[PDB]
């Protein structure tokens, strides 16, 4: 009755230390809808996070798209943290730049 | 190329929380241009894509208007489905549909569709043939009776053929220079040892539109398919996909190894192996 | 452009 999300954490271009990007955390297939995202810095949560428009794929699972504008350093570390009916914790997937 | 065009409804109950939401959005193809929510402050039809806001004025009145109506029928449906189920007034459900048309180069209808789901599950879905339904069990089938009652299919096989087809012809005109383009994906292999025995050859594809793409490993003109990690294609962002296929080979025999990229935005498909 | 349609369930 209920489906847990698939994650994926990973960046708009290839990554490069100054250089800016943008961080996506991509969820899908996971139902009901509500779900909760978080991007991580150093585990802290990233304010103003923007999110695309909910939507579905032809199983009918559920999909959306967070992502936050960054420059990355070989210092900092990027995670992401999502909580759905489904998962009795918060999972976290922090992000590598060969993933 | 084929096209299709496909409307998206998202209706979400939510007890103590006020009346279910309500939301509508559509795609040409992998592209998003209009969206509702009865939860915006102003609730209406809004463009999500640049092509689409030189449309007149009536018409995003029209819309808006559509997206109202159905905004109710919708909240209707589902307090219909609670009975249907004999299910408590307590409980958040949702109702899904999509629907919508495909079409081949000379912009002819191809297939036409209009799937309802209720909580994930199948409930009624419109044939292929345009005339007739399936219902997944004896709720459906009340609306089923309902629906050929009030010759729904008739009406739905009218704008299928009609308006649908119609509709999207012109989105896809003034949007061709991004409705009708294909981005080939950028590609190349990476080389991760594993082990001192085993290493993972990673075959990337980035950039590319649309979603539709085909990556396989082959192992001396073998595919490797039960051998392969496939991970599920991802939005970049900018309109963009992103996806890679892996595969574990013995360290000594990365040459036995062939990555197969399909795309329409590729001419020929391609090959490529692990560059040292 | 959707269809008006109006589908009661």
């Amino acid at each position: 009755i209920q489906r847990t999300p698939k994650i994926q954490v990973y960046s708009r271009h290839p990554a490069e230390n100054g250089k800016s990007n943008f961080l996506n955390c991509y969820v899908s297939g996971f139902h009901p809808s509500d779900i909760e995202v978080d991007l991580l810095k150093n585990g802290e949560r990233i304010e103003k996070v923007e999110h695309s428009d909910l939507s579905f794929s032809k199983d009918w699972s559920f999909y959306l798209l967070y992502y936050t504008e960054f420059t990355p350093t070989e210092k900092d570390e990027y995670a992401c943290r999502v909580n759905h009916v489904t998962l009795s914790q918060p999972k976290i997937v922090k992000w590598d730049r060969d993933m | 190329g084929s096209h299709s065009m496909r409307y998206f409804y998202t209706a979400m109950s939510r007890p103590g929380r006020g009346e279910p939401r309500f939301i509508t959005v559509g795609y040409v193809d992998d592209t998003l241009f209009v969206r509702f929510d009865s939860d915006a402050t102003s609730p209406r039809k809004e463009p999500r894509a640049p092509w689409i806001e030189q449309e007149g004025p009536e018409y995003w009145d029209r819309e808006t208007q559509i997206s109202k109506t159905n905004t109710q029928t919708y909240r209707e449906n589902l307090r219909t489905a609670l009975r249907y189920y004999n299910q408590s007034e307590a409980g958040s459900h949702i109702i899904q549909r999509m629907y919508g048309c495909d079409v081949g180069p000379d912009g002819r209808l191809l297939r036409g569709y209009d799937q309802d789901a209720y909580d994930g599950k199948d409930y009624i879905a419109l044939n292929e043939d345009l005339s007739s339904w399936t219902a997944a069990d004896t709720a459906a089938q009340i609306t089923q009776r309902k629906w050929e009652a009030a010759r729904v299919a008739e009406q739905l096989r009218a704008y299928l053929e009609g308006l649908c087809v119609e509709s999207l012809r012109r989105y896809l005109e003034n949007g061709k220079e991004t409705l009708q383009r294909a981005d080939p994906p950028k590609t190349h292999v990476t080389h991760h040892p594993i082990s001192d025995h085993e290493v993972t050859l990673r075959c990337w594809a980035l950039g590319f539109y649309p979603a539709e793409i085909t990556l396989t490993w082959q192992r001396d003109g073998e595919d490797q398919t039960q051998d392969t990690e496939l991970v599920e294609t991802r939005p970049a962002g900018d309109r963009t996909f992103q996806k890679w296929a892996a595969v574990v080979v013995p360290s000594g025999e990365e040459q036995r190894y062939t990555c197969h990229v399909q795309h329409e935005g590729l001419p020929k498909p391609l090959t490529l192996r692990w560059e040292p | 452009e959707e269809p008006t349609v109006i589908k009661k369930y």
